[PDB]
């Protein structure tokens, strides 16, 4: 599961929003407004999908492997970039692994979700064509299909 | 378990109210609700539409594909774009003999027309797909292509977005239940929620609903129940609350018994798809013996489903069941024969392969590759276990458990459109409400292209049918204040009751809601075909689970609730119960083991063709509190043969 | 999971140490260290010599026997006191038969010829037993009568309180180490412990140590995961202390592969015994097979085993265990019919005998009847469901599991008296040091009465040894020291390292006892022959599983604990992990399947007469971590013939 | 598992010692210093032993079955005396049954350990005779028990 190190935390200084608290799928990660430090309220209800580690912009945040059959020592760290991420891999053993996977090949927040088709009609509505239609699927025409005789 | 460090409690009557008036809304923001959203957006403007989004969490990393996805499992490739094309018809048999005869042809068909496009825009918005030297798109096996999709969820989350405009996003609201239209029993009008981050009741009033919640986990023991009953292998954020709201609206349910039993990397439960596809990695047992070789005769008696190719899972799962009944575990992914077979003793091709296999854990289930670094198994040099997971029910992956609804007009055949009062794409037996993703029933193998594409379909269905039908749903007040009193009723609850004992969580007059999941997790485990009888039930173990069942859904009028995080819980119980239920009366229904590696009937151990070569449907009616359940024979759609 | 209200935090330089000299130490005040507490003390007096007593909790209820217990176990009954009369030479060749032809019946026929007055004694303290109206004890089965007996440890307790003084005996001090003759690498010298109530570290200097700490629970997973986990068959209490300080010090352990698997009401586990040998309850599968019956010819194969009368208790679960695999469960006990059958229509015979099957609960297994309570559940008009737990290890009960022990002069043979440098009853192959009740292995079948009688002969003859061999171990202060910051490490770690996380539960540095339980439950489930794979292993899964306890090892050299609750749950998880590791090295030694119903060892099925009739003994050397096996050949001692 | 009733307990301020706490095997019992009140510090570990629940001189201890397998509303209460127990048993349903068990048929305190016991003596020491034996076994001669051949 999640832990926050408390030496990085800062509860997220003046910026708009948590991090952490917003990301999460499963509403785990929350503040101490006493400590002003986040941490992790249902460790057992996480799925360790690294999406708090990846958002925090202190990356106050990693991941102790689930004690139910993880012996102390091991941790995946990324650093996720615009284009790209890298992630460090250490083992029990100290075996330490680095690997970087592209993640987009556009801006962020560059997507036209309608980028060049045209527009809607009520006469389109009618048929089995989706926005882009059948432009987008790249055949000469709408896809048959057999009937079964 | 869950302790909170502080109270947030709040009495129904104290809290605000804020409603929504909206055209079409969509439950959940995962793959198939951001399709929804994206399609809709679209249409919407023929009639100046209005398009809500309602998402229990955020939808920039929200449900299945938080981590992201390594792969996208279902492109057909119509014209080459990828190293290997096929066809429709080939695709459709497909996924009909998986589900060992059993799928709506008309519904796989037509998602199937649909998905390449979706994945052409994925790729234009800006995922990054494995490519070849030659510029296609690299193939996993026959129908999944390769992707670099960390940030698979976030693209999809920016279109959508894009689409529908942030003000008609509505995060952190948990849709607990539906609202029926006043006027008309069988007809929705939206649905009530509260706000997990504030005290507030949400009405959303739509003339269109769909349904995107995702499927159910955590209904059954997982095989680690410390801090790893959180590592389920399907999203532990979908907890079934389509399935509840849709059946207590009275949407007729479908296959609800065809639960999945994922066999993946052990403990982690890291995907095994690559690795058997493209690295050609081969699962031996603990002996050495390849079973899918020494187990092959075996599935000689499921002929025609057994000579298919690829063999059909549920048969695949067969086999490894058969290897863990003889006492042969551990089985053993041989990554590291795999590797060194792969590489040929070039090693700069082996560091090459070796960054391949890692990305394809690191890019959805990070938690494998820590559990390799956790007990120092480096994949070129040493196997890992693996092993098949409790059971979870949806309809998007390898599992068709969901909704039976509507198909396309041009390929639905009358013998499947008996039960909709309006045909209209995706639109379940609840008038104006649709199904979609994990919702959708009887059309599995979606995966998230599908499950994006069937969301687009719905939508645009949705739309369709607003401007044709012109509902205008009226929602009932009365019944609206008596979900805005159940809604906080476990945090009254805790306030009336705490004070009866020094604890909080052993008081005599409430359960927590991991107190009753527990309670939940251990019934379906021990009498539903879990992990602790290997998947193995019948009549009386069945009926005793709806007996207990039965306790327990009494119990739920006791839930309390400590704080909003915890009410959620609360309602994601409700949610999963309801789920639990219908999954169990649809097993006893289903006289026969259509599905071994998934479920056994001991008591009905073979599959029956001449009896059952049907669709289970049933439908709950909360006003009786009956259930009612039919026979729909599977006919052939689609042009194919074995 | 446990999480404590505040921090109790020690450093071990901070704790002050209090030494207590003595000449006898039985370590756990239990049935049977309460029986060594009660003969020492009328021994003692040759000598003028000191005996203490020292238990982790309240010698009032400490123990197996908390809630007390509905039936002594064990009473041959010589004279007649009893409804039937037995002889030794039939006791012993029973518990030979129940153990599959493997008992030390120089120990059997020991505790045999005394248990009877212990009994005697029992009831002359104010024990009411059962009797007919002609005065005679009332009998269960063939060597048990029933008692009112809730109060059963209490009065044990008074009787040894009074016999060895309050004054000897230091209640809620944790022993989690044996101290060794500096001078003597095979000689106890005394222990160390800690207080759970205050800040004090103990240092015990004795010249004769009782191992008297009961079996181990809660090494493998239970069929309740959640509160329930607490619900274990055997006691909870009692976590392998006497096991690892014994084994850690060099003493052999023997059939340590002999768990007890029970079969029992489910998920309460209440007794079964009274039901079946008294009642002469039926147990049937879901289909109303008497299973006894109907798989009969399945232990035709164990001769003479299988034709044995009672039938051994392995092979009755053998029976339950093939009916689970078929899935032919829910198994019944029919407790209804058991009443309607015995009270024959006479309704006031009925109210009486229904009292006596609740009493049969409410005295030892009080659990049972509140689940009855709240499931609803009347025996006079249904049935209820029965199930296997998961295993346990003890050498009181039905199983073995314990210290290799030296036999009386009289009866054990010269193939037994090989590895025991000192020839005193009792004593282990370490010199002054004894083990007791669950302590002492392959003389099983004590239970209450035996195991209190075989604590009384052990106390005689370690005053017999201290004045015969006059011992004067010498304590290493150095070793203490190691000791005293050992006892308190997990403290100062978790003071050390909670820094790291804003949660003190989920750290990087260290496992919390909880954490540690969980891991080794899973391990011992998953490879052990567990619940999980109901009770199946092999080779590799029992070589994977030391591989995995190796790593948990490790990793207890990074325990933390928050209290001194926790600091003894730090330690109750040290001693069942090496408890659980000499289990797996036991069962992977042993090339056979003896006890089919206990353990199935997939890759060797057979019961091996030709070269496993032998008890199998090890030694672990703590200087060179070793772990050293031989076979000692059964002998038949008493005679009898099948 | 056990919970106490915060109307009931008053933290055994009136007497030396705090009965749940001193009886519980395994440390479970405990009190809150603040509100001077016990509770079961660690209910998953709870046997259900019943004997803080008997041991409660104000009755303020109950017990809750265990959530995994229990349904809400039953319960076993007991009354513990001197010679005999009193046990009511409430089912979920409404049912209501009770039963009374002799526990002692002597005097609490009135065990006299080796009452008509002769003195030990060194000879004794060597023999096999217990305390007491062999005429407590109810027998004049100490139980022979035949060898094989
Ligand atoms: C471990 C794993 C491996 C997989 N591997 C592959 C792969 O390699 N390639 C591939 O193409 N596909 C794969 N998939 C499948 C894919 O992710 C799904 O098919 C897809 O996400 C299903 O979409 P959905 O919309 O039905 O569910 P999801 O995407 O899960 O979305 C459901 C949404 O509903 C929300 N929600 C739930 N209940 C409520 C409520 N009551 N109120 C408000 N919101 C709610 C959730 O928070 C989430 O945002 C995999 C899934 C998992 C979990
Ligand atoms: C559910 C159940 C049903 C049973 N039914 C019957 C029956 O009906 N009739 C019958 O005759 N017998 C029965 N028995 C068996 C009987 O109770 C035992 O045989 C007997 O109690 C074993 O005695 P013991 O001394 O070995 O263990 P126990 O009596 O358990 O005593 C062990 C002692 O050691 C203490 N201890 C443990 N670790 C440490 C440490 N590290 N430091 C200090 N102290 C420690 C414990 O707190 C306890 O006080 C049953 C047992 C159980 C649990
Ligand atoms: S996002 Fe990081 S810095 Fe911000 S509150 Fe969370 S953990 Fe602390
Ligand atoms: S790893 Fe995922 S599930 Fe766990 S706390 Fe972080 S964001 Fe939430
Ligand atoms: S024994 Fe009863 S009154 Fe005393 S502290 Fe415990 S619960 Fe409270
Ligand atoms: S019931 Fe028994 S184990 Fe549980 S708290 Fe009370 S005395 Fe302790």
């Amino acid at each position: 599961p999640s832990f926050v190190n408390p030496e990085k935390c800062d509860g997220c200084k003046a910026l708009e929003r948590t991090a952490c608290e917003y990301i999460c799928p499963n509403d785990l990660m929350t503040l101490d407004k006493e400590k002003m430090k986040a941490y992790n309220r249902e460790p057992d209800m996480c799925w360790e999908c690294y999406s708090c580690v990846k958002m925090c912009p202190q990356g106050a945040i990693d991941v102790r492997g689930y004690v139910d059959y993880s012996p102390l020592g091991g941790a995946c760290v990324p650093m996720r970039g615009t284009s790209d991420i890298m992630w460090t891999v250490k083992y029990r053993n100290g075996k330490v692994l680095r690997f970087k996977f592209a993640i987009r090949t556009t801006p962020w927040g560059s997507i036209q979700p309608f980028e060049g088709f045209p527009e809607p009609t009520e006469e389109a509505l009618k048929s089995e064509l989706l926005a882009g239609e059948p432009e987008i699927i790249g055949t000469s025409e709408f896809p048959q299909v057999k009937k079964k005789a | 378990v869950y302790y909170p460090k502080k109270y947030e409690l709040y009495k129904a009557d104290e809290v605000p109210t804020e409603v929504v008036e909206t055209d079409i809304l969509i439950i959940g923001g995962g793959f198939s609700g951001c399709g929804a959203a994206y399609e809709a957006a679209y249409w919407a403007k023929l009639g100046g539409l209005k398009v809500t989004l309602v998402e229990k969490a955020a939808v920039e990393r929200s449900g299945a594909v938080a981590q992201g996805l390594s792969a996208i499992n279902t492109y057909i490739d119509l014209t080459g774009r990828s190293e290997r094309q096929n066809t429709l018809e080939d695709y459709v048999r497909y996924v009909t003999l998986d589900m060992m005869g059993l799928a709506r042809e008309d519904l796989v068909a037509d998602y199937a027309r649909h998905v390449d496009g979706t994945v052409h825009l994925f790729e234009k918005w800006g995922l990054p797909i494995w490519k070849t030297p030659d510029g296609k798109y690299v193939r996993e096996g026959q129908w999944q292509i390769m992707i670099h999709g960390e940030s698979y969820k976030p693209i999809i989350a920016e279109a959508a977005k894009m689409a529908v405009g942030e003000e008609n996003i509505y995060e952190r609201v948990f849709i607990f239940e539906l609202l029926k239209d006043k006027n008309d029993p069988n007809a929705v009008a939206g649905a009530v929620g509260f706000s997990v981050r504030e005290p507030k009741f949400y009405v959303f009033k739509a003339k269109a609903v769909i349904l995107a919640t995702g499927g159910a986990t955590l209904l059954f023991r997982p095989r680690s129940t410390g801090e790893a009953a959180g590592r389920t292998w399907y999203a532990i954020f979908d907890t079934g609350s389509g399935y509840y709201m849709g059946l207590k609206a009275g949407a007729m349910l479908t296959q609800f018994e065809h639960r999945f039993i994922p066999f993946r990397f052990k403990d982690g439960y890291g995907p095994v798809g690559a690795w058997f596809l493209f690295f050609k990695c081969k699962a031996k047992n603990a002996y050495g013996e390849e079973y899918i070789k020494t187990r092959a005769a075996e599935l000689e008696k499921y002929k025609p489903y057994g000579a298919a190719q690829p063999i059909p899972t549920p048969l695949r799962n067969h086999q490894v069941m058969l290897e863990i009944m003889d006492g042969n575990q551990p089985i053993y992914m041989h990554t590291e024969e795999a590797l060194a077979e792969l590489a040929g003793g070039d090693k700069k091709k082996l560091k090459h392969i070796y960054e391949e296999a890692f990305e394809d854990f690191l890019d959805m289930t990070v938690s494998q590759a820590l559990l390799w670094a956790c007990q120092n198994i480096d994949p070129q040099e040493q196997p890992s276990e693996a092993a098949p997971a409790e059971p979870y029910i949806m309809g998007s992956h390898s599992g068709e458990a969901g909704f039976w609804v509507c198909g396309p007009e041009d390929l639905m055949p009358e013998e499947y459109a008996k039960l909709f009062p309006l045909k209209y794409n995706r639109m379940t037996t609840v008038k104006g409400l649709f199904a979609i993703g994990d919702c959708a029933g009887a059309n599995p193998h979606k995966f998230s292209s599908g499950s994006f594409t069937e969301g687009r379909i719905a939508a645009k269905a949705a739309v369709r049918f607003i401007l044709e039908q012109k509902p205008n749903p009226e929602i009932d007040d009365a019944v609206v204040e008596e979900l805005k009193k159940k809604a906080y009723a476990p945090m009254e609850r805790f306030m009336q009751y705490k004070d009866l004992s020094t604890a909080d969580d052993v008081n005599p007059e409430y359960i927590l809601p991991w107190q009753g999941l527990v309670r939940l997790q251990k019934i379906m485990d021990e009498y539903a075909a879990g992990i602790a009888t290997i998947y193995k039930t019948n009549e009386k173990m069945l009926q005793r689970a709806l007996e207990l069942l039965a306790f327990l859904k009494e119990d739920l009028e006791k839930l309390a609730a400590r704080d909003l995080h915890e009410l959620m819980r609360a309602w994601e119980l409700v949610h999963r119960v309801w789920t639990a239920e219908a999954h169990v009366r649809h097993m006893l229904f289903r006289k026969e083991t259509r599905w071994p590696g998934y479920y056994y009937r001991t008591d009905y151990p073979e599959l029956n063709d001449e009896e059952w070569k049907c669709f289970v449907c049933s439908k709950y009616d909360a006003e009786k509190d009956e259930w009612t359940f039919e026979k729909v024979p599977y006919v052939q759609v689609i042009e194919w043969s074995f």
